[PDB]
C-alpha cells in the first residue's frame, strides 16, 4: 500500500 | 527500548526535517527561515537554501525527482531542484503562514496547508493551483496525502481532524468525514503505511488513534501521559508502535494495540516540532529548538 512494502516487502 | 543518535546538527530552532529516499540526506527548515541539505553518513553541510523570509515549516522531497518543496510563514510554497541548486518557482496562493508542504506519490501535484484556513492542491508541472480545500474554521496544522487512496487528512485549530474525498478531482474535493474528540487544538495528523488508521496530536496532550471505513470513521483510542502540546505522531512502520513529539521535551513510543506507554526519550532543554520516519530504512529523525537528530530504536 505504501511505496516501499509494495515493492520491497510484499513481491 | 533505546534511542541510538547518528547524527545531530547544532543551530537555532528546527521546524521540519525530510529524509531523501535513496541518498543518506535529510533536508532542515529552520525558524530562521534557512534550508540546510547535510549528509547523515559523513556528518557534513552540503548545500544551503535561501528563499524565504521567517520561518519554513514545510520541507519535504520528491520521492523519485531531483526536487523538494519548501512551506514558509511568508506564504510561499517553493519548488527547487537540488542537483542545479536553483529555486524553480513559488506556487503563489496562501495568504497567511504554509504549516505543511508535500508531494503526491504518484501525481504530479504538491499539497499545502495554512493559517488561512485553507489546504491547497497544485499541479507542479502546470504550476497551478487545481483545488482550494475549505471547511477548517482556524489554522490548518497538517494535511497528508493517504498512501494509495484518493484521500487526503488534515487538522486544524478548530478542533477536528477532517479527512476528504479528492477522487473528483484526480465538488470534487469534498469533505468526506469530520472527526470530533479532541477538546482542543489539533497540530498534527497522519495515515497508517497499510491499514485504514490515522493517528492526530493535539494540544489537548493526547494522541489519537481513528479508525475508517467506506462509510464511517470513529475514534479508537488515546494515548495519555504527554504533559504538554502534541506536536508531531506517526505510525511506526515496520513494528506496531506509535511515536509522538512534544513540546513536554519528549519523543514517546506507544504501543499500537493496547495505546500504553513503550518508552520516552527526553531533552532537558528542547521542546520538540516535528518528528519523520526514512521511506526505506529504519531511520527517524526529529526537529528541536536546538536543531535535528537522526537516530534508530533498538
Amino acid at each position: 500500500a505504501a511505496s516501499f512494502i509494495d515493492a520491497k516487502k510484499m513481491p | 527500548m533505546a534511542m541510538l543518535t547518528k547524527f545531530e546538527s547544532r543551530s537555532s530552532r528546527a521546524k521540519g526535517v525530510a529524509f531523501h529516499p535513496t541518498q543518506p540526506w535529510i533536508l532542515t527548515s529552520l525558524h530562521n527561515g534557512r534550508i540546510q541539505l547535510w549528509d547523515y553518513r559523513m556528518g557534513t553541510l552540503l548545500d544551503r537554501f535561501d528563499g524565504h523570509d521567517g520561518p519554513v515549516r514545510g520541507i519535504a522531497f520528491h520521492p523519485t525527482q531531483p526536487i523538494f518543496v519548501s512551506g514558509g510563514d511568508d506564504y510561499k510554497v517553493n519548488v527547487w531542484n537540488y542537483k542545479s541548486r536553483k529555486l524553480l518557482f513559488s506556487l503563489c496562493g496562501h495568504m497567511d503562514y504554509v504549516r505543511v508542504c508535500t508531494f503526491h506519490h504518484e501525481y504530479p501535484w504538491i499539497l499545502s496547508c495554512s493559517d488561512d484556513q485553507t489546504i491547497r492542491i497544485w499541479n507542479w508541472q502546470s504550476r497551478n493551483c487545481i483545488a482550494i480545500l475549505t471547511g477548517h474554521s482556524h489554522y490548518v496544522m497538517c494535511a497528508a496525502f493517504h498512501p494509495s487512496e484518493d484521500l487526503i487528512v488534515s487538522a486544524s485549530l478548530d478542533q477536528t481532524v477532517r479527512v476528504w474525498d479528492i477522487s473528483g478531482l484526480r465538488a470534487d474535493a469534498i469533505v468526506k468525514f469530520v472527526l470530533e474528540g479532541h477538546d482542543r487544538g489539533v497540530n498534527w495528523c497522519a495515515f497508517h503505511p497499510t491499514l485504514p488508521l490515522i493517528l492526530s496530536a493535539g494540544d489537548d496532550r493526547l494522541v489519537k488513534l481513528w479508525r475508517m471505513t467506506a462509510s464511517k470513521a470513529w475514534e479508537v483510542d488515546t494515548c495519555r501521559g504527554h504533559f504538554n502540546n502534541v506536536s508531531c505522531c506517526l505510525f511506526h512502520p515496520h513494528q506496531e508502535l506509535i511515536l509522538s513529539a512534544s513540546e513536554d521535551k519528549t519523543i514517546r513510543v506507544w504501543d499500537l494495540n493496547r495505546r500504553t506507554a513503550v518508552q520516552t526519550f527526553r531533552r532537558a532543554n528542547d521542546r520538540f516540532w516535528f518528528i519523520t520516519v526514512h521511506p526505506k530504512l529504519n531511520l527517524f529523525a526529529a526537529a528541536h529548538d536546538s536543531g535535528v537528530m537522526v537516530f534508530k530504536l533498538e
